[PDB]
């Protein structure tokens, strides 16, 4: 919680990340840090973290799923 | 005749993350405060790892109460599920924060040294989350939590969930412009009802007030003199002597540290319950919602069918649909049917006679047909029933083996 | 480690003050030890008696998933394991239990084409347990959770209405075997 325009650097919404870069991509979170960051040694980089494959799943009003 | 009604019930789930500023709270600038605070052994490592594994017990169930799922599901683009109108539950893209109207409606309803850490999950991704479980709710039914995703028809599903309540599924299909209607005027009726009400939203409400009264009272006794000379540390440790004001700011600091030990001791009890009340949660989570739980109460007042969870701020909301019975009928029964002197015993339901006819019927609703030998099944002989009465049965396919 | 802290006295050994300095301030100094002491004890107790808390609550719960799915078979979903529930075993561990569940995923799906009801001599045909399956040329009727098609018989099919107040009903024929029975 701490504006750091007085003391890469990367500007989050917990406070200031110092020694951390960001990357547009997203990973799996390992370290939680807060507002949907979380960082990982890959250099150490900060993502936003990923909910999961988009497995859309199709639907019709009549199709119908039996495992075999 | 059957009534379709919506319940809401809240359950809180966790609370903002705290940290508190050790020395700086007790007392700052000051080279005596840290070589008096040194020599105490330790205080401030406890109270420090209890709020940080505290913090961690907060984050760790945002994360078990919402995120059962390790898939995030799309909604279909045709908004036609039968009829029924998944429009105040489903969210959509036109709203900035990608919320449903009756997360956006309880979201706006809901209204030194000490630092208050931001949550791991905040708004958005809670609101993905919910949207990805509506999702495997509605176009997968409840065999998505239970290994791959299956596509599921929205009718049949839901003739499955009156097949589990012990109803034959016949009678949806005979009603669904009704159970339709029905469920969209509860829908309409509980969203009217939400913002009506200004007190269906207490605990999470009075929780916060409890978090923030707590939070404010340790700034209140920050400025307490606690039996000193004064309660300013640059007036107390200037104009006295050291001889005494050594011990002035030791009284000071031994009664800041049990007032904040005594806020630790009120912050570790409500986290218990804040804990506790998450794992019920829970709970509530994995039965009323991936599947179908049958124990009344548990799930909705009545005979549990689904449910609907919706985001909310430092909590959860469920929207239960229970199958709620009325239009009573006076009937006249008997435990069994004497014929050819053997009884005769109902297979899924009870002989229901209205006049001088009987006839079978299920359970939980009026189906009258006619007595067969393919739902009924013999049993002993007609000398030890109590009760039981003398009525022909019908012999299937009669007319069949003569012709 | 709190035996070894001053509490602002002048030592933190009681022979050591009562042997050096005057009953008078040895008793204040005592004091002050004292009751430095009896709040880190205090404070010692209650987080014995959270940890009390907590542990008893998982002891609850873990009493709970013994006598449910231990003892015997749980419906609820999602409360032993991922998956159906099948059996589960118990283990001894130290100050602690493990549990062992066994777990029933229906992987390898393949889809179909269904119909909520068969329309036939003007009456709907309704399945007890299965539901009608078709896979583009003929029906089948099968189990909710395993393929094994079977022939639409009017042994596992009910009848209940007509044909008209039932949406999505699709033309059939059933197998009734009185009809080859008669002639044999
Ligand atoms: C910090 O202040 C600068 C300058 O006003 C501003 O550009 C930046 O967005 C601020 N960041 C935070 C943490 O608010
Ligand atoms: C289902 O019905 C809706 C509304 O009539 C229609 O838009 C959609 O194309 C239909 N889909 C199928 C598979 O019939
Ligand atoms: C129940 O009563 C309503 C009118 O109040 C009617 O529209 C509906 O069809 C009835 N349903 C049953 C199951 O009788
Ligand atoms: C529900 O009804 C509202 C009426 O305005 C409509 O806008 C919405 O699209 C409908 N949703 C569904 C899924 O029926
Ligand atoms: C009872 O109901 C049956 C079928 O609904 C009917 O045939 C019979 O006449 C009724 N009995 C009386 C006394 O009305
Ligand atoms: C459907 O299944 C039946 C029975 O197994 C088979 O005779 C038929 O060829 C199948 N049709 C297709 C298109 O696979």
């Amino acid at each position: 919680g701490v504006n750091c325009t007085e003391v890469n650097v990367f500007q989050t919404r917990a406070g200031c990340l110092i020694g951390a870069e960001y990357v547009n991509n997203s990973y799996e979170c390992d370290i939680p840090i807060g507002a949907g960051i979380c960082a990982s040694y890959q250099s150490i980089i900060a993502y936003t973290m990923s909910l999961g494959a988009e497995n859309s799943v199709a639907y019709s009003n009549n199709s119908i799923a039996i495992p075999t | 005749n059957f009534t379709i009604s919506v319940t809401t019930e809240i359950l809180p789930v966790s609370m903002t993350k705290t940290s508190v500023d050790c020395t700086m709270y007790i007392c700052g600038d000051s080279t005596e405060c840290s070589n008096l605070l040194l020599q105490y052994g330790s205080f401030c490592t406890q109270l420090k790892r209890a709020l940080t594994g505290i913090a961690v017990e907060q984050d760790k169930n945002t994360q078990e109460v919402f995120a059962q799922v390790k898939q995030i599901y799309k909604t279909p683009p045709i908004k036609y599920f039968g009829g029924f109108n998944f429009s105040q539950i489903l969210p959509d893209p036109s709203k900035p924060s990608k919320r449903s109207p009756i997360e956006d409606l309880l979201f706006n309803k809901v209204t030194n040294g000490l630092t208050v850490l931001p949550p791991l999950l905040t708004d958005e991704m809670i609101a993905q989350y919910t949207s990805a479980l509506l999702a495997g709710t509605i176009t997968s039914g409840w065999t998505f939590g239970a290994g791959p995703a299956l596509q599921i028809p929205f009718p049949m599903q839901m003739a499955y969930r009156f097949n589990g309540i012990g109803v034959t599924q016949n009678v949806l299909y005979e009603n669904q412009k009704l159970i339709a209607n029905q469920f969209n005027s509860a829908i309409g009726k509980i969203q009217d009802s939400l913002s009506s009400t200004p007190s269906a939203l207490g605990k999470l409400q009075d929780v916060v007030n409890h978090n923030a009264q707590a939070l404010n009272t340790l700034v209140k006794q920050l400025s307490s003199k606690f039996g000193a000379i004064s309660s300013v540390l640059n007036d107390i440790l200037s104009r006295l002597d050291p001889p005494e004001a050594e011990v002035q700011i030791d009284r000071l600091i031994t009664g800041r540290l049990q007032s904040l030990q005594t806020y630790v001791t009120q912050q570790l009890i409500r986290a218990a319950e804040i804990r506790a009340s998450a794992n019920l949660a829970a709970t509530k989570m994995s039965e009323c919602v991936l599947g179908q739980s049958k124990r009344v109460d548990f799930c909705g007042k009545g005979y549990h069918l689904m449910s609907f969870p919706q985001s909310a701020p430092h909590g959860v909301v469920f929207l239960h649909v229970t199958y709620v019975p009325a239009q009573e009928k006076n009937f006249t029964t008997a435990p069994a049917i004497c014929h050819d002197g053997k009884a005769h015993f109902p297979r899924e339901g009870v002989f229901v006679s209205n006049g001088t006819h009987w006839f079978v019927t299920q359970r939980n609703f009026y189906e009258p047909q006619i007595i067969t030998t393919d739902n009924t099944f013999v049993s002993g002989n007609c000398d030890v029933v109590i009760g039981i009465v003398n009525n022909t049965v019908y012999d299937p396919l009669q007319p069949e083996l003569d012709s």
